Order: C-alpha cells, then structure tokens, then sequence
C-alpha cells in the first residue's frame, strides 16, 4: 500500500520528474521498459507480468518537452494517457494558465488522476512538482492544486517549487507569477519546498567542482532530496518518519509550511577519498548557509524545527551526539517556544547514485527539512521587485486580457505581507 | 494458576517485548518453533504463567501484539522467535499515529481497540486464573502513548481487581528524538497515575549510559538496550515462574513497595554488570551484587538517587544464596546510607529470592526503587511541556483530532500535583 | 430403517447437494463407483439410511435431482462422483425458469413435478421405514423456489407424518445476485411456514464472512461455500448414521428446538473452522470447540445473535469426549451468557454425541440455533419486497404465468405475521 | 437445442451480421467453408458431415449488398435460399419498405424463416438487426416484426438498432423513418438495443486510438456486444443469463424495454499492456458516460435496472466487490422501486479476438446492459427534429405515393410522446 502520487506541471516540473523517474527506476532495478528481472509499489502500479508503472501524471500546456519523453528512453516506462499536453502554452502569463488555457485541460487531468488514485489502496498523497515563474507552472498548478484540495480533502499535498532567484532571473513577468501562485499555495497546500537555481549552481561549482552545471545537473540533486523524503516509505530502517509524522513534526502552525531543504554530503568522486565524511560532520554541514537550496542567511533567522533524515550506514547513538553539538553551537539558535527541534529519521538503504551524475557514491547521506524564519527575506525581495514593476502597472494589460482583475493582484500582495508578518512574529522571544 | 497476559503498544513495545520473549523462552527452554527442548522438569513447572500449551507439545506466548502500522508486525513476524506468537494476536492499523497522542487515544486507536479487546477477553477466557496484565510501550510517541493509554484504560475498567503493570520508556532531554514528546509524555502520564497499579520507569538515556560507562559498549544498538529492559522485566517475575527460599509475586511485591496508591513510579535497576575484559577481575558474591545495585550508575531512569529519598526498594536475588549474607547487606546498605530512605518507613528493604539463576550467571539481582528523585524526570517534561504550551505551538494538531486545550491544562496540572505529592513524603 | 429421502431442486440446490453426497460417499467409504471400500464396520452398519444397495456390492444414493434445465444436470453427472447417482433419479426440463418463482410454482413446474413424485413415490417404497425428507435449494430463483415450494407441498400431502428438512439458501441485499429476489423469497418463505418441519437458513454473505475472516481464504469460490453447508448437514444426520453416547435424530432435534410450530427456522453452525497457518498455535479440546460455536461470526445466517435471544439451542458433538466436560461447558454458556437466552425455558441447550469424528479431525461440533434474531432476515427481505411492490415493478411478469397481485399481499401479510411472531417471544 | 435465429435486414444489419458470422465461426472453430476440424448448435444447424450452417436469414429489396456476400469469402457458410434479395431498394422510404416494395418479397422471407424453425427444437427466439434511417431497415423490418409477432406469438425478440445520431446524420429523411419504426417497434418486440455510430466513432478515436474509424470498426466492436448476450447459451461459466432471464430482469414495465449496452475494455494492444484490467476496474469503466454505445448523459438520468455479463478469467466475490462500491457512487443513481438493480452473469470463455481486429486480447471482459431514463433524451432530440420538417410537410408527397397516410406520422408522433412520457413517470421518486 502507502502510494505517493507524482504530478509534473509545466517544463520544469517535467524537466524535475524525468531526473526523479531515472532515479527512482535505479533505487528499485526497475528498467526503462518498466520490466524488473515490494516497497517498490509506493512508486509504480504492477501489471500482469514483467511490466510496472509509475504513479505519475506529467502535464504541460505545450507539446515540446512531453514529446520528447514521448519520443525518448522512458518512453515505455509511462502509458501514454499519463502523458497529457495541449497545443499552446501559457506563454509566462498566470492567467492563461489558471484560465484562458488551463480550463480547456484541467478536467481531463483530474478525471485521469481519479483513475491513478483508484488503483491505490492506501493514498499516502500528492508530489507536485512545478516552477513559481512560468504561467502553466504558476496558473494551472494553482487551478490544479484548487481542484484536488476540492475533490480530495483531507489528502497531504507537498509541493516542490522552483522559487526565482534573487539575481539570476530568467524571465521579467517572474515576480507576477511567483506573486500569483503563492497566494493560492498558502491555502490550498500542507508542506511546500521551495529551492533556488542560483544556490544550486554554487552548490554545484563549489562543492563538485563543475564549472559549467546545467539544469540536468540542478534536477538529479533536486530528485535525490524527494528520494530521501520517500526513502522511510519505499524501504524501512532502525527509525521511521512517515510523511502525517513529518508533517506533525516540522509544521508548527498551519501558514508555516515552508521548511528549507539540504543534503549532505555533495561531493565529487576524488575530493571525497579524502574527506572523512562521519555522521557529525554530514550533520554538522547541514547548518551552514554555503549548502543551502535557497539564497538566504539562516544565522539572521532562527529554527523552529529541523527534520534529519539519514540513510546507509547510521546508528542512532552518533545522530543523537551530532544534535548535541548543534544545541551547543551559538551561530545556530532556536526559537524559545522549541525545547527541542529535532525530528529524526534513519533508514538502512544508502543513496543509490545515477550512472554519469555528479555526485559520489557515498556510505551515508542526510537531508534536513528546517523551518526557519529566513526564508522570509527571499518573500521580501520578491516582494519589492513586485512593488516596482507594479508601481508602473508595467505588464499589467496582458493578465487583464487574459481575464485576470487588477485588485486580484493587490489582494495576492497583502496576502503575502500578512504572512511576511506572520513569521516575523513567530521568531520574537518573550 | 497465576497467568500474566502480555500486551505490546506501538514500535518500542513490539521491539522491546519480542526481546523479553526471546530471553523468556530460552530461561524456559523453548525453541523458536514452541517446542520444549529443556533440561529440568522446573522449567515446566509453571511454564503456564507465560505460555497456552498448543496441540502437539508447542507452547505460545500469552501475548498480544498491537500498532497502528503493519510494518512493526512485519518485523516482528520476520524476527528469531516470530514464528512462536499467536498470528490471530497480532491486531495492526494500516495508517500510524504521526507522534501523535490524540490520534492513538481518540481517533485511530478508537477504531483499533476493539479487536485487541477482543482477543485480550479470549486470552483471559482460556487462563485459569489470571494475575493481571504487562504492558509495554513508550509514552513519546503516538500509537503505544495514546492507543496504549486508552487500552490500560478499557482493561482496568473490565478487570478492576488484577495487578496492572507497564514498562514505560521515557522521552529524555538529552536523546530527544521528537519534537512533540512533552505533549505525548504529559497526556500519558495523567492516565497512568489514575489506571496503573505499578509503573517501570525505563530511560533510553541511563540505558545508554549502563551500556557506555558500565558494560564498556563502544557502539550499543537499541537491541543492547532492549536486553537490559527484557533482563529486569524476566527479574520481577521470576518468584511466579520457579520456586525459591522466599517468594514475592507481583502484588506481594506493590504492597511491600507502594505506601500510597499514587507513589507506584519505579526506577528499576539490574545486577550484574560487566564488561568482557573487565569480567575475569571480579567476585560472584552477594555483597558485590548488593554494592552494584543501589549504585547511582545502575538505575535504569535519568535520576540521581542522592537528590531524594528512597520509600522503598525491593529487591530480588536469583541463585543459589545465603538468607544470613542478604539479610546483613541489605540492613548495611540501610545503616549506611540512611540519610537516603525515609525515616518513618523503617526496614525501607523488601527481599526475595528464587533458587534458579538466570542463564550463565550463578547469581544475579533485580532492584526496583521508589524514590521521590523521580520527581526530576517528571520535572524536566513539565517544563518542555510548559515551553511548548505557553505559545500554543503544534496544538492545532491535536485539535484537529478532535482534542480541547483545556485537557493540555488538566493533564499539566495533574502531572504538577503528582510532583508536589512526591516532594510532600521527600520532605 | 430410518431411511432419509434427499431431493435437489434447481442449480444451487443441485451444487450444494453434490457437494453433500461427496462428503458423505467418503465419510460412508463409498468410491466414485459406489463400492465400498472403507475399513471400519461402523460405516456400513448403518448405510441404508442414505444408500440403497445394488447388485453386485455397490451402494447407490436415495437422492432425487430435479431442475427446468438438463445444464446442472450434465454438470453433476460430469463431476467427481456424477456417476453414483441413479440415472432414474434425475428429473430435469429443457426450458428454465427465468427466476420466475410463478414459473416453478405454476406453470412449468407443475407440469414438470409429477415425474419427481412418481420418482420420490418409488424411492419411499424401497426404504423400509422412511423417517422423512431433506431438500437443498434457494429462495431467490425460480425452480428451487417456486419449483421446490410445490414439490414440497406435494410430499407432505402424501406423507403428512415424516420429517420435512430444507437447507434453505437465502437471499442477501449486499451478495444481491439477482432482481426480484424479494419476491421470489417471500412467496416461497410463506409456502414453508406452513409445510416444513425445520429449516436450515443459509446465508451466502455469512458463508463469505467465514471464509474470508476465519478461514482465511483468499479466494472462496462457490464451491468452498458449499463445503461448509455440505459440514453442516453431514452434522445433523451423524446420530442415525453413526452410534454413540448421547444420540439424537431429526425428529428428537425438532422436538428439541421447537417449543411452538411455526418457530423452525435455524441458524446453523459448524465447528471447528481455522486457517492452515493458524492450525498449530490451537487446542483440540470440547471447551475450544464449544467456544467457536457460539460465536456470531461462526454462524451461517446473516443475523447477530445478541440482537435477540435464543429459544433453543441444539449442539452436536462429533468424537471421543467426556459427557461431563460437555455439560460443564454448555452449563457455563448459559450461565454467562443468561441475558441472550430466553427466561421460561430452562436449560435452553440440547446435547448429542456420536462417538465417530469426522475425517481429519478427532473433535467437531454442529450447532443449531434457534434465535429470535432471525427477523432481521426476514425483515430486509420484506423492505426489499415493499420497495418494489408499492410500484408494482416486474410484476406483470408473475401475472403473465397466471399469479394474480392478491397472492402477493398475502405473502407479504403471512411474513410479518411470523416476524411479529418472533417478536413476541423474543419480548 | 437452445437454438437462435438471427434476421439480418438491408445493408446496416446485412453489415452487421456479416462481422457476427465472422466472429461466430472464430469462437466455434467453424471454417468460412462451413467445416469444422456440441453448443455452436445454437448458432448453427450441421447437414452429414463437415458441413455448419449458420441459423440465420439476410434479407435486403436491393441485390448489391448481398451479392457481396454470395461472391465473398463466407459463400460456403450460407445456403444460397437463406440469402434473400430482391431488385429494387425501399429509397430511403417507410412506405416502399412496409408497402409496396416489401410486399413483394415478405411471404417468401417467412416461408424460409419457417423451413429455418421447423429445425430447431429449442427455439429460444429471434434476434433482429436492421437500422432505423432506411427504408428496408425500418418498413421492412416493421412489416416483417408483425408478420413474426402474429405467426409466432409468444416467441421472444430482440432487435439490434442502428438509431440515428444527433449530429452525424447520413440521410435527410432519417427522422421519418425513425419515427414510423417506433411506433411498431413498441407493441411487437420484446427488447430493443438501441445503438448510436458517432458513439462509436468516438470510442474508436479515444479507447483504441484509431485516426479513422470505418463501418468496418463498428460493426466489430457491435458483433462483440451480441457475443456476450448469447455466450450464456454458447458455453456454460459459474453463473448463467438465458434470454428469458434477462428479460425478467432487465424489464420493469412493458413498453420500458430500451436498454442501453456497453462493453469494457475495449483497448488497443500497446495501451493494454500498461493498464492492469481489474474486474473493479472494468465495472466502473460500464458505468461511465463516455464508453457508451447511445450518445446521452447517464449523469442526468436514473437507473432501473442493469445486467452485468462478465466473461473470461472472472470469480463472483470479486463482481460483488464491484457492484458494492458502484452502489456507493453517488453520480449512479438508482430509481427508488428497485432496491437492487444489478442482475449479474458470469461465464468462463475470455472474449476471442478477430484477426486484424481493432481490441486487444484480455483475460476479462463485460457487457452491460442497463434501463436508464437517459435513453428518452435521443427521443427527444429525434422527436424535435421531425416535428421542424412535418411543420412544412417536407418530404411527405414521397411517403403518401407509396401508399402511406399522413395521419400514420400524427399517430406515430403521438405514440413517442406517450413513451417519453411514460419514462418521465417511471423516473420520478414518491
Ligand atoms: N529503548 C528503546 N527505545 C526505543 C526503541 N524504539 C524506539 N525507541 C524510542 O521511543 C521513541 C519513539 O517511539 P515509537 O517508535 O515507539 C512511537 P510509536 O510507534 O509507539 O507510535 P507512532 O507515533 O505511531 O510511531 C524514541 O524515544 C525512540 O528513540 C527500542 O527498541 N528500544
Ligand atoms: N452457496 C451457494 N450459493 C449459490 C450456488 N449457486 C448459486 N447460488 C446462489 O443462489 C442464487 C441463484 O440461485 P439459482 O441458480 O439456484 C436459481 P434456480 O437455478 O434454482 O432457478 P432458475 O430461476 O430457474 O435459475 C444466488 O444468490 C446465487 O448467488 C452455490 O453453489 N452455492
Ligand atoms: N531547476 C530547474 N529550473 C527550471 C528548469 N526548467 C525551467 N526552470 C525554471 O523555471 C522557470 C521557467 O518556468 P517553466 O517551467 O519553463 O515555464 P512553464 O511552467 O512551462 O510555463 P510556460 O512555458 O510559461 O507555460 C524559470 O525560473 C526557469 O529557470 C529545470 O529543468 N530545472
Ligand atoms: N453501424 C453501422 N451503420 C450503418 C452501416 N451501414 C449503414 N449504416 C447506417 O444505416 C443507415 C442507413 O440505412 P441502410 O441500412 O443503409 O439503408 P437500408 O436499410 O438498406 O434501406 P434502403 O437502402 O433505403 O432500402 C444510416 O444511419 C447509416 O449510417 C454499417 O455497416 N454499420
Ligand atoms: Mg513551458
Ligand atoms: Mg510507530
Ligand atoms: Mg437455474
Ligand atoms: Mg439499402
């Protein structure tokens, strides 16, 4: 039983979810025919004989990057049906993907997912994976995200989001979007990851020596964090976190769903020889800004509590002596309404690695689920790009087109002041 | 003839009482299939008390296994010695309780029980005299917290006149492995102090000391702690299963130890305790044994027994030993240290000794203290629980399950009373 | 002496029939040719109750297999075992009933019936002091309904002083194969009233909830089903087969279990019943036994025994016992259990014993019940019908073979009658 | 015995019929010779030796169709008496069909059906395919109905229909036809499948992928159908459906005789594969709008009864299982009077497969046959259609030359507002 359901909106989402389906294929010895020569069915569906399919939807308002899983490798691996696209895309505009577009597709999507979830017998919940700047990735997750809130209920939803960058921002309308969306995924979802292009490419150059990472390289790290969030379902070890338990633990507050990931340790196949990567250090690595998947200063904010997950060859005696010596780590503070913040997870299986990846195969590996206040300033520079363009009503006309009202745009703002505020005062001590 | 059912809440209660099993069927001399493959006629003397003899000379334990996820059945059924339990005594949820109490005790739980009711009446049914019940779990969590809680709760009300007794693992400061553990540990505590007869304090803390400091364990497991656990809860039922020169039971054992119904809060402590190298540099003998077990470092609970006063300490030998020896170590420990037991109590020591030894050993000691330095464990998780609660933190949770803040308060304030009455007979 | 004449009427009846004869041909030591074979001189001595004797030192079944359609027929001569019946004995049509109980009762039926009485007539002649009859069949279609009911109006008529026995399947909302079952089953209950000495109500949903719960069966298929009817029934009819130490027959059972006429409606039961797995953690023993029977889940209707109180209850033990254990046992039940019985009729439960266990089994046990709790089948069916009825549905069809709307009233009228009969005693 | 006759009337139902004998002689190992290398005699008479003739009559007023059929592969199959042709068409007219065309050749068709009857000695009755639109089609057909109603009686009839769509109409004067077969169709045949081509068409596009489905497609998938309602009498499984049967079951109400069929899966070789075709499965997919044979919302109709016919690997524990969770599908509603509407067949041959066939080899398959007031809908629609053209007496001249009354069209609209009248009724909740 225990089934997670994948959606994969928009190019990113699609891009995120090939590197996410390789690796999960890999961590089971499943083969890109869907033959296997279990735990492995949190994943995939079994068929008759030699034959297993992924619990996955994969949408895109365009063609261009589902064909090419079509036409590609894994084109076996999904039913066609799961594959679902329309003719034009959202073209970086909210509107179109919650409306003018997304209502021609979002019907047939949620009909397909119904038969999905009909085949499982004990529905975990929902992986939605999609970008905060695109307009099938903002507007049409936003739609969506609505939707199954509506038709499921009381049904988790994690969300893995590719929040735009402080500097290194690809599109103008991004602030909009990032906007737009956000105010819907307050209401509508139970925990959200967001992560940042510009930290992983520091990550990428600093700690594996790439000097040229591209987004395949972003992807496989990014499929390597949902791994060991679903690692304590799809095999089992000495302690366990399943995803209520996870939620219970790292959410202290409805409107505070938005912990940070980190994995550790992210290094190359011969700087690691060297390296004597023990359980307190991986641990320890884990609460520096430089391994960050967002831009953002945690030694300005504070912890109200941090999710471990280790896997391979971990004891509990040696987790528990590394949380001591974060407790007594100054640089690293903790609200006073958390005595203690650790949730902590070990499972047996270590991190299995992609043939041609970047990183090294490693004994053990860490990802830590944190919920600090930092992550507020990312919110507020987005927020200030907002204020500019807004300033000037620069744009504005093309969401009007497109059906949108301009007070919608006032309303997502205020929203996202009031939850600014919102964690401002959960940080004060008394 | 004196049966004691076993019931097994939640991950560490599954995993803690599979290890008492082991041990019990080995001291027994059952092998992993419930065949007797034994030496002596004493071992199935009162074989009885533990085991339902089956068609066919099998024995299987009278025990049941409960948790909201099948992955711990699972476990368990995969594990040395699985193959012996009852499979219709495993009664398994599918969905877990996420560290959370009211989902144990109110939501999941509720839905649960029955069934383990079910069975439990049957087990009863088929024992001839039922002593009582054992159960182990911890209070940290959700699922042997809030499911096990209410389970203590529905027995008692059905048998209100048998001995109630639990092993409880209790959240530490120091190994604190979850966030929500204050709230788990308060609501549990406030049922038990009001449904149980006596109460095992085991900390996963000094266990991990006794197996650092004491048994020279570079890397313990949680099955080395589990051992020590399995080792005192075979000691305190030894009295039931073999005979002996002086026998105390468990209701023998809570009337010498509990003066007050409230005060049946115990810190266990088990002897001996050796390394390997360091084995071959000591003496077997009764005074070595007395001299380790009212030792600080030997008590299985995260207090220090020099910040109280001992009520009252029981104590039980096993092996072949001199009355006169224990007679005399029991009232110099007394003379001794008299500023640590309280004066209107005199003789604050209860002995028992049964002649069979546990395996390689020829002798060993169980002690089981009452002492108002347990108030401190109580303390710290009042005080976690208070940091917590003053800002509301992870309460919606609860809520959601159907939960009121004002139980938080009742729960917390009880806890506090039950603190002030130790400290009350401390003085 | 005290033969037994079974007759099989339409396709469940004739499946569960053959079923009947398979277990008892190997209970009897009788082969699939009709010799026998078996060790014991027991099997033989009382043989004639269900077989007559053919030339040659073979044994043939005094079973009569009726049915609208020759399919059923082909299949039971196809099966293992097809051949020991007298090709005589099989009274088939070519047309089917279409579950029209008007059909089997009326029309095609009545012009089919007369061959099975001439048949039936011929097979009383042969037994040298006929005891009586037991038909198999179902309430819901049309040829063991409506067919049956007729056949068995006709046989009382002749032989209004011989035990008539039905195991009677009943129609289930939630196992709900068919439409206009609610019609079928009222019809034919009301018909039964009226000519059946006892009548063993048969539930398919139970017989799943057995499977599926207690046997732990994956995959029951119809034929699993029927094994169990087929326990039950070899469970009566063991005391005139068998000896004993305590024997009762169908007539001492009846007068028994029926304190007044129209109260003969039974939930069966058969004990013991456990998976392969959980074979070996049990014990073989009357207490054991005696405990599953009684249990709800256990029994073969649909219907919760605490949700009414037992009139009588007849309890049939199969294998070497000790009488006083068996009536300590029985003595417990009642006594425990005071609440489900009802007050003026002391000693509620009846005992038999046949020395002879079942094959495979040393112990086994057969319990009839005679509950108040019946009416809850009763009753869903009369909704079903009233729902139906009050728009005349699928009416037109029953008028088409003659049936006028008045005959249903009555059905309807004659039920609750019963129902409230139940009722009243039940108080 | 257990014999059926099947009439196959003007080019639809000569169409038709000819992909069942196809399908017929492939389940019963018939060659198209007749030869064969038991109960195919329900199909079937057997003359010497090594010699099957199908108990079938093909009956059109034009040679065209049939001549195909004395020419093509199957002319071995049929004695040449049993192919009844005469020289000129009814030209899409009632009255040249019913009148004065069919006059001319309706005695002899009789004559042979009669010699056909006189054959079998288990008659179980006949069934009729034919479409609505056309002249033959719907006054042939009519004639031939009375004609078979009086000589026989009590005999039960089934007609197979080709209904008219409400978009994709292929002649003008459909709806004429199609009112004037009605009205003969009510009082002398005893159930009635109505069938719908753009339904098809559509089912082909979207379940078996086909770009361009022809007659050929519909006609396959229409041969299925008739399969499963006559494998109950064809072989024998664990639970049996005889057409009197079904009738009792499927029937509330005289003139309430329309059931609608579906059939599931229907799939193509690759989509297959990947879907794990569970009983549940297939018997939710029955109940769904878009897999049905009549376009029509089931959603805004209520049910009376169904008939599930499953077939193949199949267990009845597991059809249980099915009807309860589609009892607790609020969007399938059940009309009040029937407390439970499912009669369910059960038989153990899996559905063979033509060569070159559209479908896919499963293990399971199941026809649905369900009375749903929803049916009245494409009344409606035919009923408005004709009402515009008589509002202009357009057309009429033809039919009152060929002997035709304009009062019979009053009467015959008269007769098809009584029966949506009556379906409204029986709708209704007290
Ligand atoms: N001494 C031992 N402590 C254990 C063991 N397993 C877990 N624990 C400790 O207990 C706490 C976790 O408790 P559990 O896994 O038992 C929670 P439970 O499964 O009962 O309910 P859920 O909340 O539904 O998981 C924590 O302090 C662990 O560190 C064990 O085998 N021995
Ligand atoms: N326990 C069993 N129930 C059965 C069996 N066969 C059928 N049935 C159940 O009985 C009902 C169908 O009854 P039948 O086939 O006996 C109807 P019958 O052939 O007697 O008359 P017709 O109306 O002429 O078919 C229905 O509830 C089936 O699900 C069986 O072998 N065992
Ligand atoms: N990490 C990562 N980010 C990506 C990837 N592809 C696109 N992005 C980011 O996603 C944002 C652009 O959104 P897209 O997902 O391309 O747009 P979309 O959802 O398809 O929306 P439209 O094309 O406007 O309909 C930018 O911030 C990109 O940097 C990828 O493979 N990995
Ligand atoms: N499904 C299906 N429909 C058909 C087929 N052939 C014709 N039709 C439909 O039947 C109707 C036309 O009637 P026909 O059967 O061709 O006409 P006819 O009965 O021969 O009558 P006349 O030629 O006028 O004497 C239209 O609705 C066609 O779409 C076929 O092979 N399959
Ligand atoms: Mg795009
Ligand atoms: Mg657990
Ligand atoms: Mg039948
Ligand atoms: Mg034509």
């Amino acid at each position: 039983m225990r089934e997670c359901i994948s959606i994969h909106v928009g190019q990113a989402g699609v891009q995120i979810g090939n590197a996410c389906w390789e690796l999960y294929c890999l961590e089971h010895g499943i083969q890109p025919d869907g033959q296997m020569p279990d735990s492995f069915n949190t994943f995939f569906s079994e068929t008759g004989a030699g034959k297993h399919v992924p619990r996955a939807v994969f949408v895109d308002l365009e063609p261009t990057v589902i064909d090419e899983v079509r036409t590609g490798t894994y084109r076996q691996l999904f039913h066609p049906e799961q594959l679902i696209t329309g003719k034009e895309d959202a073209a970086n505009n909210y509107a179109r993907g919650h409306y003018t577009i997304g209502k021609e597709i979002i019907d047939l999507v949620l009909d397909r997912i119904r038969k999905l979830a009909d085949q499982c017998t004990g529905l975990q919940g929902f992986l939605v994976f999609h970008s905060f700047g695109g307009g099938t990735g903002s507007g049409f997750t936003s739609l969506l995200m609505e939707r199954l809130s509506v038709d499921y209920g009381k049904k988790s939803k994690l969300e893995f989001s590719i929040y735009p960058a402080p500097q290194v921002s690809t599109a103008v309308v991004e602030p909009y979007n990032s906007i737009l969306t956000t105010h819907t995924t307050l209401e509508h979802s139970d925990c959200a990851f967001m992560v940042d292009n510009e930290a992983i490419y520091d990550i990428c150059r600093r700690n594996l020596d790439i000097e040229r990472p591209t987004y395949t390289n972003l992807n496989r790290l990014i499929s390597q964090i949902v791994s060991s969030i679903t690692a304590s379902l799809r095999f089992d070890g000495a302690l366990n976190v399943d995803l209520t338990e996870f939620q219970t633990n790292l959410v202290p507050y409805p409107r505070i769903h938005f912990p940070l990931a980190t994995y550790a340790p992210v290094i190359s196949a011969e700087k690691a020889y060297h390296e004597q990567l023990s359980v307190a250090e991986i641990t320890n690595a884990c609460f520096e800004p430089a391994n960050q998947m967002v831009k953002c200063d945690p030694r300005h904010g504070k912890y109200m509590a941090c999710c471990l997950l280790y896997r391979g060859d971990v004891v509990p005696k040696d987790v528990n002596a590394a949380i001591a010596t974060i407790k007594t780590k100054r640089s690293i503070q903790f609200v006073d309404w958390c005595p203690t913040g650790f949730k902590v997870g070990i499972n047996y299986q270590p991190p299995t690695v992609v043939p041609g990846g970047d990183l090294a195969k490693v004994q053990r590996a860490v990802c830590m689920l944190s919920n600090t206040t930092a992550i507020a300033e990312a919110w507020a520079r987005l927020d200030h790009k907002f204020d500019l363009m807004y300033a000037k009503r620069a744009f504005v006309h093309w969401y009007v087109g497109e059906g949108m009202e301009e007070g919608e745009f006032s309303e997502a703002r205020e929203d996202m002041a009031a939850l600014e505020k919102d964690y401002e005062e959960v940080g004060v001590d008394s | 003839m004196r049966e004691i059912v076993h019931i097994q809440a939640g991950q560490c209660g599954n995993q803690i009482g599979a290890k008492f099993w082991e041990v019990i069927s080995d001291e027994h001399g059952i092998d992993p299939t419930g065949s007797y493959h034994g030496d002596s006629d004493l071992q199935l003397e009162r074989i009885n008390v533990y085991y339902n003899e089956a068609a066919g000379n099998k024995y299987v334990p009278r025990a049941i296994l409960v948790d909201l996820e099948p992955g711990t059945m699972d476990s368990v059924r995969s594990g040395p010695f699985g193959q012996i339990f009852r499979p219709d005594n495993f009664v398994f949820g599918q969905s877990g309780a996420g560290n959370n109490w009211a989902k144990g005790h109110y939501t999941e739980g509720a839905e649960l029980v029955d069934s383990v009711l079910d069975v439990v009446r049957k087990e009863s049914e088929s024992c001839d005299c039922l002593q009582g019940f054992q159960l182990t779990h911890s209070l940290g969590g959700g699922t042997g917290s809030g499911m096990g809680t209410l389970l203590i709760s529905k027995i008692r009300e059905e048998y209100p006149d048998r001995i109630m007794n639990t092993f409880s693992v209790v959240p530490s400061p120091k190994v604190s492995d979850t966030v929500v553990e204050p709230y788990n540990a308060t609501l549990s505590v406030h049922q038990l102090v009001e449904n149980t007869d006596e109460t095992y304090c085991i900390d996963n803390e000094a266990l991990y000391d006794i197996c650092f400091r004491t048994l020279k364990l570079t890397t313990p497991t949680y099955g080395d702690l589990n051992h020590l656990v399995s080792a005192t809860m075979s000691g305190v039922t030894t009295c039931l299963r073999f005979p002996g020169q002086l026998n105390a039971d468990l209701r023998k054992l809570a009337v010498n130890m509990v003066p007050f119904p409230r005060l049946h809060f115990f810190m266990p402590g088990f002897a001996p305790l050796t390394s390997r190298g360091s084995q071959q540099y000591r003496a077997l003998t009764v005074p070595e044994l007395t001299q380790q077990m009212f030792d600080a470092k030997n008590m299985m609970a995260a207090c220090d027994p020099r910040h109280g006063r001992y009520l009252t300490v029981a104590a039980v030998f096993r092996g072949r030993m001199s009355m006169k020896e224990v007679d005399e170590q029991m009232l110099n420990v007394q003379n001794k240290n008299s500023s640590y037991f309280v004066e209107w109590i005199p003789n604050n020591v209860k002995t028992a000794v049964c002649d069979i030894p546990p395996r390689g050993l020829k002798m060993s000691a169980t002690f089981i203290g009452n002492s108002t330095a347990i108030q401190e464990l109580f303390k710290r998780i009042s005080e976690q629980f208070t940091a917590m609660f003053r800002r509301k933190a992870f309460l919606h949770w609860y809520t959601g399950e159907g939960m009121d803040e004002m139980e938080f308060t009742e729960a917390e304030s009880n806890m506090n009373d039950l603190v002030s009455e130790y400290q009350q007979y401390q003085d």
